[PDB]
């Protein structure tokens, strides 16, 4: 360190929209959100700076572009969203912000994922019972044929295994 | 710095 602190911080401004997202710079992102309407900008594999943000677990942020108008329904060029993003890495606040804001839940990717498949097959308790909660399709299988339901049983995770059978549980019985 | 989007998993194998 040549100074006082290091120059790095300083440089950072330099930075795509999608770094400062990725990399937490909520100064230098708010003030490059002012002065251009790059909010939902995408970047070449058409993600958008809050899909950064949410796959790094940026939580701050996230609420911060939320806020301001950042469109939490759009999909990458993988069909990807930013709930998809961090249901893959249980990131339980964030999702929680996502749902919150009303987002689809059933979306089947190109890698033949749902944001609950995610979730499940990451072991993420709390994102799988609020995922279902929020109308998330336990049936919806992957590629190889596996529903939520299978893959919590063939990946030997017991909670989640719990969490949806009493979620199935809880579904009425039609009388009609 | 730059910091590499995370991939998805495969869902076709065990995490582990």
């Amino acid at each position: 360190l040549y100074f006082q602190g290091s120059t790095t911080p300083l440089l950072a401004n330099s930075l795509s929209v999608h770094q400062l997202a990725a990399q937490g710079e909520m100064l230098y992102l708010a003030t490059r959100i002012e002065q251009e309407n790059v909010i939902n900008h995408t970047d070449e594999e058409g993600f958008t700076p809050l899909m950064w943000a949410a796959a790094h677990g940026q939580i701050a942020v996230v609420e911060f572009l939320l806020q301001n108008g950042a469109d939490p329904q759009l999909l990458g060029k993988g069909r990807e969203s930013a709930l998809s993003l961090a249901c893959s890495k249980g990131y339980t606040d964030i999702v929680k912000m996502l749902l919150d804001c009303g987002v689809d839940v059933n979306e089947y990717d190109w890698n033949g994922g749902t944001p609950l498949l995610y979730a499940v097959h990451g072991n993420h308790v709390k994102c799988v019972k609020m995922l279902l909660e929020s109308g998330a399709d336990p049936t919806i299988e992957t590629d190889s044929g596996y529903n939520s339901m299978d893959l919590a049983v063939a990946l030997g995770y017991r909670s989640v295994q719990q969490v949806i059978e009493s979620h199935l549980l809880k579904l009425l019985q039609n009388i009609k | 710095a730059f910091v590499h989007m995370p991939t998805l998993p495969n869902l076709d194998f065990h995490k582990t």
